[PDB]
């Protein structure tokens, strides 16, 4: 089994995965720390935020290098997005700076 | 805008919100599940949410993307994408005001200290069943802040009755209402009417004068809130933490859906704001009526408790069902969900361009090559090869190029030839435990559907062939590409960060046909000719004229140290053919070539000329013995295998003597466990008399070849053993009895026959019997090993070094450890690569070995070692000056090429998993010995130090402990306590030193702290780890190690915090800010004599008051300076575990994902800090570039581009 | 490869993605606007919800 | 000078550059601005090229277009030319925005 791109959830942005639908493999803690022991520049980056869980930008990362850019404009991943909505903020005071 | 750093939290008020909301929620209900159909003004509300769907209202009156900008007339929704659903809030507005659990559950809640008040007494005040006094006024004697509850309302009003004056004679224009209240409103307008400043200059005073034990501490608290409320000037005044109104979440985080059953899966925190809806429905209900007291005060104290419950429930005393209780599911649960949420699926993941299969052992492949089944290359590649089909300008759409590319018809692949030769791939090992588990590649096409992968480099990933299913990935990105074919690739990863081993030592095979190569017959095909190297040689081979193999004498050049030599040796074609290969820098090579030599020389080949040429000379060796051991044609049969014949002597020869031994057995003089032990040593005996008998039978045989000789000896695989039962004795085998016994004694009778004749039925029982239990030996030692790795990988976290120089002349002064008998760890490697300090010579005259802040060298070192010096002065991690981070020059070595470390690299996670990883092999020693030594635990078993010096004279004894003081020239007799169970390393008339131990067991590190310091704590930590791995057979260099304790010498503890806390026992890494702060930053401005401008709230004016009546009131502070003492900051430093060491960071994410997420925001969105993101593990949860690798330098170096 | 009983005859071969069970459900559990239902089921391709 | 695409093996450029990871950095800059500098030529003159005529099936008419195409695409990645770049070492290194010896 393999994959490059492939249908997305209604829970999150992840592909699954299993063959049954092919997704891909968890990425998980430990090759994390293996890419923390060498300096990963964009590895872990692009591991992290457009590679996985963003369905947007995956979208435009796809479609850009299909279209000639292949620098990419890394944002910020909804579980920064789900970090501000769901610690709830309460009167709420978020950084702009 | 994403792009962001330099964070900042504090509290809101309420006006800020329903700025972001779309209106109140008016409607109590849910959704209409009955329905199905979305319930207006409800906890699932479009109008308030929104677009329940792309393009959507929630009467479908819209339900197309082409309705971009339009709205709905029936509900307040923008018809436009999903997405907008999950930003926009709505609002519950509470009728009845309420106060905050969050500062209610905090132990120090900044509530009770700065009104000061009992807990309990306040929470009453809150829950409606107490009254307090509030603004009495001219009250006749009750003041501002008894506790009373009934009449006093009675007794005031009808002894007061004046006039109504003061807005319904009140203390707002006018006293004489002494009135009290029940907690939100009463602390509400105390709060928001009040000031504290001149409440902490009297809090200074007081803390000058004043109670010192209670009431300076517990008002000095006090000062620490209230001076925290005023660093803020943004101010998060303390007015802002009522919840007035609170937002609502989006139904995007809290789906519904109609699952099978008449039942519908939705967030139970649905059901808690629905709750809390509905009684504040039946509060509006139950109050807009002119209702008694009693009602309000049920309903609203009701009221509190639910949305205290909601916000966080449980707190109070919870249903207990012993299988498993079930409590509504809370919202800060799910926010506090450290290891439930925050630990493993936040960073695990899916992927998207990976794949996954099987691996087959490469024959033809270089070292930086893969073999790559057509489709996954097809597949991964995929978007690479759309965009050169684009290119290419035959097609147009991406559809028509998945089309293409899917069916896959007959057009070319000369694309992915193409990008899959300059776009290298990650291979990917599941359990990867250190570094060399993922690598890159140049991939390759090959037939089939299996991954191929080179022989030489899966001992890196220490895997075997059974079939596994390794992972592979695509960078997509230039600089991750270059990241990979510069750092990642395999050619460049020769060597074990562990230590200097080497990783790619070659396998049986290799080994076996470089051993039938180099072997040494007298008489052959062309015995005793001369040559001139090369061409004579291979001519003389290549015409069959000689054999592959004779003793010739030829002309070659090797260098004499190291120069050109060129003499007449006796070697043979073969040695020659590969000393083709051997560098010309290194000399000639003339011995058997085993596997010992092997390693030797591609050590010294590697440490003389470097990692590309080491790794071509690998290769080609590879190559070319594997070659030949195959056209030797190489097999096993039985008629190599010779049974001795005096085997069939011997193993009968030792029954007569067994015979004998019995008899006398027989006659009884003789115990029964020296008769088990006499005959388990006489077959023994016999099984060692025939085993070297043998071995040697087997060598003389042809001495050319016996399979089973050379498999044997070349080390290719095998043992003495193993062959010894491919052709004598079993051996003995244990009687275990698998249960409540030792196993230990042995069977009496041996099992005498060989694999080669058969086994009888009861021996081969027996061997099922002893295997099996090994098998379950090994699967329980597997399952023990586990828990060691995982903890001890968990271990440790942490951030980078950072200078290229570290400037502290003060190193260590490194020698070499011998254990009272011999020498276990040598100086070499103990001194090699480590930054030398003074320059050193030979004691033989006029010979510089070293220029100081020199790399030190494998020569330097060996000569160093022949010098008769013992001793040599090099830095430690440790004595670095230099703060957040370490030198370059500090640590040296880089250990995985063979150069110095440079700047930008992160050594301490490489620290981590090197010291972590041997714990598999680990078997007091194991998991609870490390972790006592990291985690600052007692021993319990008490060692203490003689602290002291002098010379031992014995006093009295016997007690069941033995106080003791050796002697004190100093003029000291103070008396020790080690108990007489503990054994004592004393003995009279020795002279014992201060901080030597006495007694048995561990040193607490108290004693060595506080005597020797922590140096001395630290390397004697270090050396007993190092004892321990050692004594397991396994080697690691101390520099990992030593980087890991570092961390745990951080910290002091304050003694004499004059300006703080006096217990803000706080880390002595953070020693900078003791005096450079001091409160006043080094006491510049202490003084209002002259002017301070800072402490103008008093009536300060020259007037013969700034010149006379010096500025205010204690002439200048009447005692001290400001502070009724100098404000020394002493302290000392303390050793702390390394759990509690880490938990005690400085980050609010890093304690926020660590542990208590409560405490932590609590003490931060009090102080309102800000976060400016420079952390390695807050950076990685942030998603962006970390600070280290690329995080020190190009973080800046940015411009141009 | 499906018959006219919308699923798939014996005696075929079966490229990945193709049809096996022809499974095709009017299912108006769509309470909110079955009109949609009808909309999309008279268009002739029948999607309809 | 021909590179041939092959895997890099490097000590030099700790001669040349005074640290490997800023090395790995600059190699990846002047990688970016070989690449952008490619990639617009190529678009605007194969635009310009194929002006006349935007169908698939017209692209192939004289097979030579798609020769240069491939003669093109025959040539090495940026990363392999700014490596070298490095190995001639045409190019030098300082504090931020290192550049080319281009002026």
């Amino acid at each position: 089994h393999a994959r490059s791109i492939g249908p997305y959830s209604l829970i999150t942005q992840q592909p699954l995965g299993g063959k049954a639908q092919f997704g891909g493999q968890r990425f998980g803690e430990m090759e994390v720390w293996a890419l923390e022991a060498f300096g990963a520049s964009h590895i872990l980056q692009e591991i992290l935020t457009v590679k996985s869980d963003d369905v947007v930008g995956r979208s435009k990362a796809y479609e850009a290098i299909v279209k000639g850019d292949p620098m990419p404009t890394p944002g910020i991943p909804e579980s920064l997005n789900v970090l501000l909505h769901e610690l709830k903020g309460l009167g709420l005071s978020f950084s702009l700076d | 805008k994403n792009n962001f750093s330099k964070i900042r939290i504090t509290l809101a008020s309420p006006e800020e919100i329903l700025e972001n909301s779309f209106g109140e929620v008016l409607k109590p209900e849910t959704i209409n599940y009955r329905t199905y159909k979305p319930e207006r003004d409800g906890l699932f509300c479009e109008r308030i949410f929104g677009p329940v769907k792309d393009f959507e209202c929630h009467c479908g009156k819209y339900k197309r993307i082409r309705y971009r900008g339009i709205v709905c007339d029936r509900c307040g929704v923008e018809v436009t994408e999903k997405k907008v659903r999950r930003e926009r809030m709505g609002h519950i507005h509470l009728v009845v005001p309420v106060a905050h659990i969050w500062y209610f559950r905090s132990l120090p809640n900044k509530i009770g200290y700065l009104l000061g008040l009992p807990t309990k007494k306040l929470d009453a005040i809150i829950y409606y069943e107490r009254y307090v006094v509030i603004q009495p006024g001219v009250a006749e004697g009750l003041s501002q802040l008894d506790l009373l509850s009934e009449e006093e309302y009675l007794d005031k009003l009808d002894e007061i009755e004046r006039t109504h004056k003061g807005n319904q004679n009140l203390e707002d224009t006018n006293p004489d209402k002494f009135i009290a209240k029940i907690g939100a409103e009463a602390i509400y307008d105390l709060l928001c009417r009040v000031d504290l400043d001149s409440i902490s200059y009297e809090l200074r005073d007081r803390a000058n004068t004043d109670g010192s034990q209670q009431r300076k501490t517990e008002a000095l608290k006090r000062l620490q809130v209230v001076e925290s409320f005023r660093a803020s000037k943004g101010v998060n005044r303390p007015e802002w933490m009522v919840m007035k109104v609170i937002p609502v979440i989006p139904p995007d985080l809290r789906p519904l859906v109609p699952l099978d059953g008449g039942r519908f899966a939705t967030s139970d925190l649905n059901d808690l704001y629905r709750r809390v809806i509905i009684r504040n429905n039946r509060l509006k209900r139950l109050i807009e009526i002119k209702a008694p007291e009693v009602i309000l005060r049920n309903e609203k104290r009701m009221l509190q408790e639910a949305v205290d419950s909601l916000f966080d429930n449980s707190r109070k005393s919870s249903a207990v069902k012993s299988d498993n209780n079930r409590p509504l599911k809370s919202l800060s649960d799910s926010l506090k969900g450290k290891q439930g949420r925050f630990r493993q699926n936040l960073l695990g993941k899916r992927v998207d361009y990976s794949a996954r299969s099987v691996i087959v052992v490469g024959p033809e492949l270089k070292m930086h090559e893969c073999g790559l089944p057509k489709d996954m290359a097809a597949e991964l590649y995929k978007p690479f090869i759309i965009r050169k089909l684009i290119e290419r300008g035959i097609v147009k759409t991406v559809k028509s190029a998945k089309k293409i590319v899917d069916r896959k018809e007959p057009v070319i692949w000369d694309i992915l030839e193409y990008v899959m030769k300059g776009h290298p791939v990650l291979l990917n090992r599941a359990p990867t435990l250190h570094r060399l588990g993922i690598q890159a590649f140049q991939p390759k096409l090959i037939e089939g559907k299996a991954i191929q992968l080179h022989p030489l480099s899966c001992t890196a990933f220490n895997a075997d062939f059974d079939g596994d299913q390794m992972a592979v990935h695509l960078p997509l990105s230039n600089e991750a590409i270059l990241e990979a074919q510069l750092l990642m690739l395999a050619s460049h990863n020769i060597l074990n960060p562990a230590n200097g081993a080497p990783i790619t030592v070659p396998s049986q095979d290799m080994v076996l046909g470089l051993y039938y190569i180099t072997k040494l017959r007298p008489n052959t095909k062309g015995h005793g000719l001369i040559f001139y190297g090369p061409e004579e040689a291979t001519i003389a081979y290549n015409e069959g004229k000689v054999d592959i193999h004779a003793p010739i004498k030829v002309y070659v050049e090797d260098y004499e140290n190291g120069e050109l030599v060129r003499r007449m040796v006796e070697t043979s074609v073969g040695r020659l053919m590969v000393n083709e290969y051997v560098p010309k820098k290194v000399g000639y090579v003339n011995e058997v070539l085993g596997k010992k030599a092997l390693r030797d020389i591609i050590g010294s080949v590697i440490k003389i000329c470097g990692v590309a040429t080491t790794a071509k000379f690998l290769d080609d060796i590879k190559n070319l013995g594997y070659y030949m051991a195959f056209k030797g044609g190489l097999s096993f049969n039985l008629a190599d295998v010779l049974i001795p014949d005096e085997k069939d002597q011997l193993i009968q020869e030792g029954y007569t003597a067994v015979e004998q031994i019995m008899q006398d057995y027989s006659m009884g003089f003789i115990t029964f466990n020296e008769r088990y032990n006499q005959i388990i040593d006489t077959w023994t005996h016999i099984n060692g008399r025939l085993s070297n008998v043998l071995i040697k039978q087997l060598s003389s045989d042809n001495d050319g070849f016996n399979s089973v000789f050379m498999m044997m000896d070349s080390g290719a695989r095998g043992s003495k053993e193993q062959i010894r039962q491919l052709s004598g004795m079993r051996g003995l085998m244990a009687k275990p009895q698998k249960s409540g016994a030792e196993g230990g004694q042995i069977i009496e009778n041996p099992i005498l026959s060989n694999f080669k004749e058969g086994l009888s039925v009861l021996e081969y029982f027996i061997s099922t019997h002893g295997a099996r239990k090994g098998l379950a030996d090994t699967a329980l030692k597997t399952a023990d090993a586990g828990y060691l790795t995982r903890r001890l990988v968990d271990v440790s976290h942490d951030v980078i070094i950072t200078e290229e120089d570290c400037g502290t002349l003060r190193g260590l002064l490194t020698t070499e450890l011998k254990q009272n008998e011999d020498v276990v760890a040598s100086l070499y490697e103990r001194i090699l690569g480590r930054v030398s300090v003074h320059d050193i010579i030979h004691p033989t005259t006029g010979d510089i070995i070293v220029r100081a802040g020199e790399e030190i060298r494998e020569q330097a070192a060996q000569i160093i070692e022949d010098s008769p010096i013992e001793a040599v002065e090099i830095r430690s991690v440790l004595t670095c000056e230099s703060k957040k981070g370490v030198c370059a020059k500090c640590y040296g070595r880089n250990l995985a090429t063979n150069r110095m470390v440079q700047r930008g690299e992160v050594v301490g996670v490489i620290a981590a998993q090197s010291i972590g990883e041997p714990g598999t092999q680990l078997t007091t020693g194991g998991l609870p010995r490390v972790t006592e030594l990291f985690e600052a635990r007692n021993p319990s078993n008490p060692a203490i130090v003689s602290e002291i010096d002098g010379e031992i004279g014995f006093g009295k004894l016997k007690r069941g402990n033995r106080e003791i003081t050796v002697t004190s020239k100093l003029g000291e007799e103070k008396k020790y306590l080690i108990p007489l169970s503990k054994q004592l390393l004393v003995q009279e008339n020795d002279f014992v030193r201060a901080g030597t131990p006495l007694s048995d067991g561990a040193i607490t590190p108290a004693d060595i702290l506080a005597i020797k310091g922590p140096t001395a704590v630290q390397e004697y930590i270090v050396n007993e780890v190092q004892d321990v791995y050692r004594l397991q057979g396994v080697k690691i260099n101390d520099k990992h190690f030593e980087v890991i304790v570092r961390q745990m010498m951080r910290k002091v503890e304050i003694v004499d915090p004059g300006d703080t806390l006096f217990l803000e026992q706080q880390v002595v890494d953070k020693f900078e800010v003791m005096e450079e702060n001091d409160r006043i930053w080094g006491k510049k401005v202490v003084i209002d004599a002259g002017d301070s401008q800072v402490l103008k709230a008093g009536q300060i004016v020259t007037a013969r008051k700034l010149r006379d009546e010096n500025s205010m009131l204690k002439r200048k502070d009447l005692k001290i300076v400001k502070v009724r003492d100098a404000k020394s900051a002493t302290a000392s430093q303390i050793l702390q575990g390394i759990t509690r060491a880490a938990l005690q960071t400085k980050s609010f994410m890093s304690a926020a994902s660590f542990q208590e997420t409560t405490k932590v925001l609590n003490e931060a969105a009090i102080c309102g800090k800000t976060d400016y993101l420079e952390g390695l593990k807050e950076n990685v949860i942030c998603g962006h570039l970390i600070p280290a690798g690329t995080g020190l330098r190009d973080y800046e170096k940015l411009v141009v581009m | 490869d499906l018959d006219e009983n919308g699923i798939v005859r014996i005696g075929a071969h079966i490229e990945p993605g193709d049809i096996l069970i022809g499974k095709i459900t009017p299912k108006g559990e769509s309470d909110p606007t079955p009109e949609e239902k009808l909309l999309r089921a008279i268009f002739g391709d029948k999607a309809g919800d | 000078v021909p590179m041939d695409t092959i895997t890099r093996d490097m000590v030099r450029l700790s001669e040349d550059t005074e640290n490997v990871y800023e090395t790995v950095m600059i190699i990846a800059k002047r990688a970016n601005q070989i690449g952008q500098q490619m990639k617009q030529d190529l678009e605007k003159k194969l635009q310009d090229f194929s002006s006349s005529n935007d169908n698939l099936e017209e692209v192939f008419e004289n097979r030579e277009q798609i020769e240069i195409s491939r003669y093109y695409e025959h040539l090495p990645k940026p990363g392999l030319i700014a490596t070298a770049e490095y190995e001639q070492d045409k190019l030098y290194h300082r504090m931020p925005g290192a550049t080319s010896t281009n002026d």
